[PDB]
């Protein structure tokens, strides 16, 4: 679960960043 | 340019990014235009998870730098699975190997000083195999990651 959590933080605040940078 | 995209550009990048975080600035020319835009963007990131996923990043212990590969690699396959590459997403895996080189100079069993320089090793082999042809595709680092990213 920690593996998941931790990756789909990474997604969501890059694909913030890819829209929002 | 085009030949940025290959593992050694890819390596110094990464390797600039965690001497960044470890606070170990290199003497000599300094870094590339790249590494400096980069290297703001990627600690903006890296603060923000940080904060966002506490809770969850203090459960894991971060013990040797062969936790740290296979933890990187696991979240990289996770964070990826659904075929979507894009600059920010190449951003938050600069900012993963400074929470990662973070947590191996506090928790890391046996310290070793080349430690971040094996992590910046699997990041790039990571960078350039999953990511290395949509990079050249959209105008590598020069011409496609800095030009989003720099100052207007």
């Amino acid at each position: 679960r920690r593996v998941v959590q931790i990756a789909a933080g990474l997604r969501r605040a890059g694909d913030q960043l890819e829209k929002y940078g | 340019g085009m030949t940025d995209c290959e593992f050694g550009y890819i390596y110094r990048l990464a390797q600039d990014y965690l001497q960044c975080v470890l606070q170990i600035p290199q003497p000599g020319s300094g870094p590339s235009k790249t590494s400096r835009v980069l290297q703001n963007v990627a600690f903006s990131v890296q603060k923000e998870v940080e904060k966002n996923l506490k809770s969850c990043l203090d459960n894991v212990n971060v013990v040797s730098v062969d936790t740290a590969r296979t933890l990187f690699n696991q979240v990289m396959e996770k964070e990826f699975e659904d075929g979507i590459i894009n600059w920010g997403r190449i951003v938050t895996i600069f900012a993963f190997e400074g929470i990662l080189i973070k947590k191996l100079l506090r928790q890391q069993i046996a310290p070793d000083v080349d430690t971040y320089k094996e992590i910046s090793y699997f990041v790039a082999e990571f960078i350039m195999n999953n990511t290395g042809e949509w990079i050249r595709q959209n105008g590598g680092w020069e011409n496609g990651f800095v030009k989003k990213f720099e100052p207007k």
